[PDB]
């Protein structure tokens, strides 16, 4: 049987009311539970029962059921409720368990400008391990950044990889680095590296660079 | 009460591996084991059951004939038998506790409660590559950025802390990226007062168990 | 997991559980349903399905070596059907239970 959750993912600001749906389909039940999960950490049981609080859970989480529709409701949103939320039935005679989609609930608060760092390729590195240079936004919001890297002012594409830390269990910021990777040969025939930033928090696109062997 | 996820690691395509998870705590004879996994970027994805109550095993679909639960209720253990393992297997694989009752017109759940810490188990014909640790040093208001590049290894995890774990305010470790070789790279990064740079020491802690690897980098700004 | 079948009529015969029981009331719960189960079968009396009708149930079970949702509603289906081509029209399987046991029992109301 299937679990259909809805919205697949929303944003809210703290103290607001989160609401999240999950339609049981293809059959009846009544035990559904639900669980918080923060990326790459074991899920937390939630409520039982479709309305029951578990051990320690506070009590601005609450469930509730209509037919084959079950609510979780977030009354007093909280900046360290950010997560994926999931349903889950547990049927008769040990029937198999389903989970449902899990909705991703991100916490939305106001415009925070990236700090910008640009760090050169290790001079303790360049011997065989090649060249990667590294662009950190740190402490912004919204998530949406745009990092572009200059090579002698020469936009170059195909070659830089992203990384979002999560959002922060305090501030609701995140942080991202960019790494642009080039050989060793191409580091060389190359000087002024540099990282342009576009955020919305940013009146005017920020720049940082280096040249190389200019330390 | 506490569950143990024990047994994952890297095996290739068609092999085969044993997870274990030792339950503590509790009455086995009182509650079902799960075995539910996520495979990366994914959602949860219940895998398996047994009831030791209603002496039942039970099977996702998409395991079924190739995976064996079963449990050593003397040792409070159960076990997850993975056979012909393919690419889409490659997951963290959780072992959890549900209290469970039912009859044919009903039933009664009080959730997955207790709920294992993990193990990663990854499916890849690729091998072993321990990591290489390179300082992103402070170069060069009041505040510095600085850090630790992980790069080329696999398969997944490793950690990194500062200061042997001292240093955690301002610390931001990003997810593994995969790059075209095939191996995994990150960053960590802290920012410290621009005046401890010359009275404080700094040092990332990088460990990846899979290649046992451990490596301490001292991090200072570069003397031009 | 079900070696034996028992058939009962039980006419008269759903529990609203306490909000946070602990785990020695969970325990006390399971202790208290088996009690009432057993006390359940002994009071209620056989069924009048006759024993060729109980081996074919057994052979189901042997078949299977194993209790599942379909196999306990192919055993109603057959004890049904039993039931109202027998002239018991109104005779119904209200439930199965005992799951945590060696033996299923399944409860009938008979009516007519």
């Amino acid at each position: 049987i299937q679990m259909t959750q809805s919205p697949s993912s929303l944003s809210a600001s703290v103290g607001d009311r989160v609401t999240i749906t999950c339609r049981a389909s293809q059959s009846v039940s009544s035990a559904v539970a639900w669980y918080q999960q923060k990326p790459g950490k074991a899920p937390k049981l939630l409520i039982y029962s479709a309305s029951s609080l578990y051990s320690g859970v506070p009590s601005r989480f609450s469930g509730s059921r209509s037919g084959t529709d079950f609510t979780l409701t977030i009354s007093s949103l909280q900046p360290e409720d950010f997560a994926t939320y999931y349903c889950q039935q547990s049927s008769i005679v040990w029937e198999p368990i389903t989970f449902g989609q899990g909705t991703k609930v991100e916490i939305k608060r106001t415009v925070a400008a990236p700090s910008v760092f640009i760090f050169p390729p290790s001079d303790s590195q360049l011997k065989s391990g090649t060249a990667s240079v590294v662009c950190l936004l740190n402490n912004f919001y919204p998530r949406e950044a745009k990092v572009q890297w200059k090579v002698d002012n020469a936009l170059q594409s195909g070659n830089s990889q992203e990384s979002v830390t999560e959002q922060d269990s305090k501030d609701s910021t995140y942080s991202l680095s960019s790494t642009l990777t080039l050989s060793k040969a191409d580091y060389e025939k190359h000087k002024v590296y540099a990282c342009e930033v576009t955020h919305q928090g940013l009146s005017s696109p920020v720049t940082k660079s280096f040249n190389r062997g200019e330390c | 009460v506490q569950l143990v996820e024990s047994g994952g690691g890297l095996v290739q395509p068609g092999g085969s591996l044993r997870l274990s998870c030792a339950a503590s705590g509790f009455n086995f004879y009182y509650s079902s084991i799960h075995w539910v996994r996520q495979a990366p970027g994914k959602g949860l994805e219940w895998v398996a059951s047994i009831s030791s109550y209603y002496g039942s095993t039970s099977y996702a679909d998409s395991v079924k004939g190739r995976f064996t639960i079963s449990a050593d209720t003397s040792k409070n253990t159960a076990y997850l038998q993975m056979n012909s393992l393919r690419a889409e297997d490659t997951a963290v694989y959780y072992c959890a506790r549900e209290t469970y009752y039912t009859e044919f017109s009903w039933s009664y759940s009080w959730g997955l409660d207790y709920w294992g810490q993990g193990t990663l188990v990854t499916v890849s014909s690729a091998s072993t590559k321990g990591p290489s640790v390179f300082p992103l040093a402070p170069s060069s208001g009041g505040t510095a950025a600085l850090g630790c590049l992980v790069k080329d290894y696999f398969p997944e995890p490793v950690t990194v802390s500062w200061n042997s774990g001292a240093l955690t305010s301002g610390v931001h470790t990003f997810p593994a990226v995969l790059q075209s070789s095939g191996l995994y790279s990150l960053s960590s990064v802290v920012t410290v007062p621009s005046s401890s740079l010359g009275t404080q020491t700094y040092i990332c802690n990088v460990n990846h168990k899979p290649s046992n690897t451990k490596v301490d980098k001292k991090v200072e700004p570069k003397s031009c | 997991r079900a070696d034996r079948f028992r058939c009962i009529n039980v006419g008269l015969m759903p529990v609203e559980m306490d909000p946070d029981m602990s785990e020695k009331e969970k325990i006390e719960f399971f202790r208290r349903q088996e009690r009432e189960y057993k006390r359940r079968i002994s009071s209620a009396r056989p069924c009048l399905l006759p024993t060729s009708v109980h081996e074919e149930i057994k052979d189901m079970l042997a078949e299977q070596g194993r209790v599942s949702a379909r196999l306990l509603q192919k055993i109603r289906d057959r004890v049904q059907s039993w039931y109202h081509e027998e002239g018991y029209a109104c005779a119904q399987v209200v439930n199965f239970g005992n799951l945590n046991t060696r033996e299923v029992v399944c409860e009938v109301v008979e009516g007519d």
